[PDB]
């Protein structure tokens, strides 16, 4: 009999993992502060990694990678990319970004303004987007073509922000002429196998994309909460403004005579692997006294040339309603039962590539 | 030459001491009867080994050491064992009844009655020194004597020897070999009262040594004998600079200068490689790069913790055997490009390196194989604070119910001492966090 | 990667390699604490002996 | 922390004590004449904990035999190892205690107790460093219960900084001599709560049930019960009697086992008990059928546990199995005392066995035992039944009311940590 504790009651993904583990009849849930557990489903903040793996006779496993926040914060991600040679300042799949600290607090303000003025003099599109990790859902964001408004916006805030080039030529679904972003779920197990869930989801706008007005952030921000609240056409095209890969692939074939795999997923898989292999030495638990796995939500934008751009990485994703059962069983199969065997046609794509040069 | 006096307190302190002095005699060519044929100055001198050994007219080389325990069975074994002739009775001090795993009994009740004798015996040694540097103090955290008597001794040593340095070798408790439920209490109580009196302390977690013995020496159920021979090798590595010709860490003061820029944060992490089984039939000897790389693996550290997730204030590499600087620097270059090694902003990113050409000495019939080269890394990393968090958490669980507290109050300790000690530990954890961690951007989950 | 303070002797050598630069209670008091705890043991014992006398 | 002085009082106390001395004498290679004929140095290393040495390499138990009538001690003196005891250490009266705590504590016992203390003092005086005392007695009779607890109070007065440990046989209606046992046991338990550091609670019902249900003894005698007790006492004192790191003296044991001063009542257990591998030993030692307080461990929580394994066996496997018990039933070990199970192993197994294990548990379930006694007390006390036997010795009813209250308080303190 294996034992586990639950320390994040708000997690929908792990509430379901918990339910599944119990139904195997081979897992017991301990009081959250009982130390004799096999598995910790940890809290989101200040998870006590330092107390893990000091229990004789217990192999211990936790559902977070210590150090993974570097990938999963707005400003940390920008810095990780700019300062890591194999991602780099010239990284082609991440939008040009600058870390900006509000003046009331290093800061890349002048570097940003320098690039901004260069684009202005060159007649190039010059729309940027100010955001941070503190952007509670739909708020805390500004899209503007004026550097002054962007910087002023940030100075009124109290936490680090990123200013990032705003993608002015997004791929637009028809009918509706509308924006979307792609969410991919990725599970990294204790051996640092990287598994891409075969099902992703497009979170769509239900409002026609309008470049002549970045003030009304409904056709511009694809957040579910924003769409669900301010969009008067919410759900007109797809239930909950969620389009799944079967339909999106069919659209790509009918309309663009291409596939999801070729035009988009090849890039998505490259970006995911590149990101995770970059931080592997910093976070691997390979020779550690406890082991980690973690579920990530990667979010992508696609432009009208079918180039894929990474927007962010979510360290504690939820899942789409209809995908919970399958993803959560997958987590049990590959992240947990792999370490704690019970007494297909995987739902995942294992990401691995070994080019010789 | 400046002398160092070693003080061994309680069972752990004494047994580890015995292992260290045996190893020192083998490294220096001193026989169990104290004679040292290679030493051509009969009856005295000021060689580097004289930092740890005085000399009698008859040519006996006598450890500058005092052994103290509140019951007699462990020190009796020193009195009758292989190296008995090394020591005279005035260096071996025993009480009749021990501190019963109770810091308060060791510190207040029994300590009050033996402390003056112990100081007289240390003074006798000090009076032999032309230029006493200070003290190396060996003890467990968990025992009543190792915890309670040590903190009393340390306090009186600061009074009687104010200008002298004091280093510790401290055994941190591990249930796999521990003998008392109250060891977290004793550990926190002694750490609180000792913090201001100690200039540099090397903590060894029995959990880490135990597992190294299991994993690398293929010992199924390690004994204190197995543990202490390994600990003795690490201690010898650390003190070698005091006992042999060299220019790095050549006096106690230099340990603090090089390893402890911030006085409360005085607990360097030791990491040691390679540990190889003597029973191993076929073994490929490990290179400078291989043993240096091993210094960044938690599996070889004296305390299991993760330095990738803290910051360094200082790093010393101490090599023994066939090592030249060029290979050390090639090794370090490579390791920089592969490992997570972040220093605090107010210290330089670098390594102080000492090489002694003599490979490690192994005790005949020991568990450790002879190797061509070995290294001990001493790094002051905030990651070691994970060990304080573990201990403080166990303390908190028991103290919230006042479990076992009556045993301490019964020896005349006030309950307030628990909370005072624990607050001091809370501030310590905070100091480590402040020095070691950059704020993580906050968020407005379910994303 | 600068090597500095290289020192050599017959028994070994030492040096430093830099990758990057930067950016008590008195005897009286101890005595009093030990005596105060003794007074407390003495008091607790006196209380016990009084209870046994009753 | 070297010498222990042993006292055995009353019929039960002397009968179990005699058996204890026969059993550990055999283990230490001591024959009935006090001569050593062993083949292992482990046998003698700590022999001084329980035995004094005499001229001619003779070993004499540091044992004092107390009773208010001569019968049982005459039998002891005629027994197998009877000649091994110090003749001057038999201290006895003639009038008996009539199964009456008041006679043991206040009248008959009061007249004899100074002469017992004289012998205790003589034994203590020849100790290099006395650890403390161990007393064997029943709580249901008059001498062991009443006089035994009187002795404990006087010993504490004279040696207040020494440890007091008892092996205390708790009465049961199923294995009973008289109806007043619950009165005697209630009066005694209050004395034990105050004046002992460690009390092993041995329920005669548990002993009986083990003999009948498990050992398949159709009609157990006190002798059969005492064989179990013997074996258990040998097991629980192994750590005091042989070289070792854990619980090697009475105070270190107390510090490991007693987190609150009044909760010092332990359930002992023994394995094997059969009509053997490490796993089997380990499962049987934690088995309620192997414990001797007639309390269900699953009805409470363990504050602390000491396990002692004896025989040649893999320490690796021992450690593995003990971890498996705690990790698989972690809910029965209070979470606010980390690492509260300590394990020792001694190479020397008891007679007739290749390996064995002994269990000492400080469990809140022990409240069931005090509850049973409390119920039996009240059934009679509500009608003041049988009280004339006590009032005739000068006691008043208020002392009974106070003892009952004290024991109900003990029960309440266990329950508090059961819900903690
Ligand atoms: N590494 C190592 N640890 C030891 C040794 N002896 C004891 N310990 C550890 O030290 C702690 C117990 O303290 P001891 O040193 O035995 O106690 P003491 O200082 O003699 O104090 P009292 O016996 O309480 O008077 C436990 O955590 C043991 O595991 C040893 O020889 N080597
Ligand atoms: N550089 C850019 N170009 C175009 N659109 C962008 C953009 N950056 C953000 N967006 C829009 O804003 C959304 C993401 O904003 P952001 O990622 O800060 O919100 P979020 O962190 O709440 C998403 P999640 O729920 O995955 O965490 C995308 O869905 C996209 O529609
Ligand atoms: N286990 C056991 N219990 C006994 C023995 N003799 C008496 N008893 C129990 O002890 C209690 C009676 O006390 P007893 O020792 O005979 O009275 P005392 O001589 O006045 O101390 C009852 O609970 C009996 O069941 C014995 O030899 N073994
Ligand atoms: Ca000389
Ligand atoms: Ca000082
Ligand atoms: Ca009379
Ligand atoms: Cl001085
Ligand atoms: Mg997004
Ligand atoms: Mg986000
Ligand atoms: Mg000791
Ligand atoms: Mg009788």
């Amino acid at each position: 009999m294996y034992t586990f504790v639950v320390r994040d009651e708000n997690s929908s993904v792990y509430a379901e993992v918990s339910r599944l583990l119990l139904a195997t009849g081979q897992w017991k849930r301990l009081r959250k502060d009982n130390p004799r557990f096999n598995l910790m489903l940890g809290e989101r903040n200040r998870l006590p990694f330092g107390r893990l793996g000091h229990e004789p006779g217990l192999v211990q496993l936790v559902n977070y990678y210590r150090g993974a926040d570097k990938l999963c914060r707005k400003a940390s991600l920008v810095k990780l990319i700019k300062t890591s040679p194999e991602l780099s300042e010239s990284c082609t799949w991440f939008p040009e970004s600058y870390v900006i600290y509000p003046t009331n607090l290093t800061d890349e303000r002048e570097v940003f303004l320098a690039a901004y003025n260069r684009r202005r003099e060159g007649r190039e599109g010059n729309v940027w987007i100010a955001k941070s990790s503190a952007g509670a859902k739909g708020e805390g964001i500004l899209i503007s073509s004026e550097a002054s408004e962007l910087l002023d916006f940030i100075d009124e805030q109290g936490q680090v922000h990123v200013i990032q080039k705003y993608l002015e030529k997004p791929l637009l679904l028809e009918p509706g002429h509308r924006k979307f972003d792609i969410r991919s779920w990725v599970l990294v197990d204790h051996l640092y196998n990287i598994y891409l869930y075969r099902e992703g989801v497009l979170r769509t706008s239900s409002e026609p994309y309008n470049s002549a007005n970045f003030q009304d952030k409904t056709c511009h921000l694809t957040n579910h909460c924003i769409q669900k609240e301010y969009s008067k056409n919410y759900g007109r095209y797809e239930e909950g403004n969620e389009m799944f890969f079967e339909e999106f692939n069919q659209y790509l074939m009918d309309a663009l005579n291409t596939t999801l795999e070729n035009s988009i997923l090849l890039q998505i898989k490259h970006i995911i692997r590149s990101c995770l292999m970059c931080i592997e030495p910093a976070i691997s638990t390979k020779h550690l006294h406890y082991q980690s796995f973690q579920l990530f939500g990667f979010d992508f934008m696609v432009d009208e040339e079918l180039k894929v751009w990474l927007i962010e990485v979510n360290g504690a994703p939820a899942c789409a309603q209809k995908l919970y059962a399958e993803l959560c069983q997958g987590i049990v199969d590959v992240a947990i039962s792999s370490v704690f065997p019970l007494a297909p046609t995987s739902i995942f794509i294992k990401l691995h590539h070994h080019h010789h040069h | 030459m400046r002398e160092c006096i070693s003080i061994h307190v309680g069972q752990a302190g004494v047994q580890i001491g015995n292992a260290c002095w045996e190893l020192y005699c083998l490294e220096h060519g001193i026989q169990p009867d104290g004679q040292m044929p290679s030493d051509k100055t009969i009856g005295g001198g000021d060689d580097s080994f004289n930092t740890f050994f005085s000399e009698t007219g008859a040519g006996k080389h006598v450890p500058r050491a005092v052994f103290v325990d509140l019951e007699p069975t462990v020190i009796d074994e020193v009195r009758t064992g292989t190296y008995r002739q090394l020591f005279h009775p005035e260096q071996l001090i025993t009480g009749k009844e021990d501190a019963a795993n109770n810091y308060a009994r060791g510190h207040y009740t029994i300590g009050k009655e033996i402390i003056d004798l112990v100081l007289d015996r240390i003074r006798k040694l000090a009076d032999q020194c032309t230029g006493l540097q200070g003290f190396l103090v060996f003890h467990s955290f968990g025992g009543g004597t190792g915890s309670g008597f040590t903190s009393l001794l340390m306090e009186r040593l600061s009074v009687d020897y104010g200008k002298k340095s004091k280093l510790e070798f401290s055994i941190y408790p591990a249930p796999q070999v521990s003998t008392a439920v109250v060891e977290p209490y004793n550990s926190i109580l002694t750490t609180h009262t000792t913090l201001e009196h100690s200039d540099c302390a090397f903590m060894v977690d029995n959990e880490a040594i135990y597992d190294i013995c299991r994993r690398n020496l293929d010992i199924e159920r390690p004994t204190y004998t197995n543990l202490n021979r390994l600990i003795s090798q690490i201690v010898s590595s650390i003190t070698a600079s005091l006992r042999f010709d060299g220019a790095l860490n050549v006096d106690l003061t230099e340990f603090q200068t090089n390893l402890v820029p911030y006085p409360r944060i005085h607990f360097p992490l030791a990491t040691y490689a390679p540990v190889i089984s003597a029973e191993k039939a076929y073994h490929e000897q490990l290179s400078v790069a291989e043993i240096t790389n091993a210094c960044f693996e938690p599996a070889n550290q004296m305390v299991k913790c993760d330095p990738r997730h803290g910051k360094y204030m200082a790093c010393c590499l101490l090599y023994r055997g066939d090592v030249v600087p060029k290979d050390v620097n090639a090794a370090i270059a490579t390791i920089k490009t592969k490992r997570s090694i972040q220093f605090v902003d107010w210290c330089p990113t670098g390594f102080k390196v000492g090489i002694n050409y003599q490979p490690p000495t192994v005790v005949p019939g020991g568990d450790l194989a002879k190797v061509q080269r070995a290294v001990c890394m001493l790094s002051n990393t905030t990651a070691i604070a994970e060990a304080w968090a573990r201990l403080d958490h166990k303390f908190d669980l028991m103290y919230a119910k006042r479990a076992f507290v009556h045993w301490y109050v019964g020896e005349g300790m006030e309950e307030g001492e628990f909370s005072e000690a624990r607050e001091d530990m809370a501030a310590l954890e905070k100091d480590y966090e402040e020095v070691g961690v950059d704020s993580v951007e906050g968020e407005g989950g379910e994303e | 990667m600068e090597v500095i303070e290289l020192n050599k002797c017959t028994s070994g050598q030492s040096f430093e390699v830099i990758l990057k630069p930067p950016s008590d209670p008195s005897l009286e008091e101890i005595q009093k604490k030990l005596e105060a705890a003794e007074e407390r043991r003495k008091y607790q014992e006196a209380e016990l002996l009084k209870h046994l006398a009753e | 922390m070297r010498e222990i002085v042993h006292i055995q009082a009353g019929q039960c106390g002397n009968q179990i004590g005699a058996k204890f001395w026969e059993v550990i004498s055999d283990e230490h290679g001591i024959d009935p004449t006090g001569s050593y004929h062993g083949d292992s140095d482990l046998q003698l290393e700590r022999i001084n904990v329980y035995y004094n040495e005499a001229t001619g390499n003779k070993y004499v138990p540091r044992a004092i035999l107390v009773d208010l009538e001569p019968g049982t001690m005459d039998s002891v003196r005629s027994g197998p190892f009877g000649q091994i005891f110090r003749p001057d250490n038999f201290v006895f009266g003639q009038s008996g205690a009539g199964n009456n705590w008041a006679k043991g504590h206040y009248t008959e016992g009061a007249e004899l107790v100074d002469s017992v203390l004289d012998v205790v003092r003589k034994e203590s005086e020849s100790c290099d460093c006395l650890q403390g005392f161990q007393l064997t007695h029943s709580l249901g009779g008059g001498t062991g219960s009443g006089m035994g607890t009187l002795l404990i109070s006087k010993i504490r007065e004279e040696y207040p900084d020494r440890i007091m440990n008892t092996f205390s046989v708790m009465p049961s209606p199923k294995v009973s001599d008289t109806v007043v046992e619950p009165y005697n046991a209630t009066l005694s338990v209050h004395q034990l709560v105050e004046n002992t550091d460690e009390t092993y609670c041995i329920d005669n019902e548990a002993l009986y049930d083990i003999c009948f249900r498990t050992l398949k003894l159709t009609t157990p005698t006190y002798g059969d019960l005492n064989h179990l007790v013997s074996a258990t006492m040998s097991g629980v004192t192994t750590c005091l009697r042989f070289p070792g790191q854990l619980n090697a003296d009475l105070r270190k044991l107390a510090v490991n086992m007693v987190p609150f001063p009044r909760l010092h009542f332990f359930m002992p257990g023994f394995a094997p008990l059969t009509s053997l591998t490490v796993p089997e030993l380990t499962q049987q030692m934690f088995d309620s059928k192997n414990m001797m307080a007639a309390c269900d461990p699953r009805h409470g929580r363990y504050l602390t546990v000491a396990a002692i394994f004896r025989g040649r066996m893999s320490m690796k496997e021992v450690d593995e199995q003990m971890l498996n018990v705690q990790n698989k039933n972690s809910s029965y070990f209070v979470e606010w005392i980390p690492n509260n199970v300590k394990t020792a192993v001694c190479d020397i197994p008891p007679r007739g066995l290749k390996m064995s294990a002994t269990f000492i548990g400080n469990s809140t379930a022990i409240q069931e035992l005090f509850k049973r006694i409390s119920e039996q007390f009240t059934a009679m006390f509500r009608r003041k039944a049988f009280l004339h036997w006590y009032t005739g010795e000068g006691m008043d009813e208020m002392e009974f009311t106070e003892a009952e209250s004290n024991m109900n308080d003990l029960v309440s303190e266990y329950q508090q940590y059961q819900d903690a």
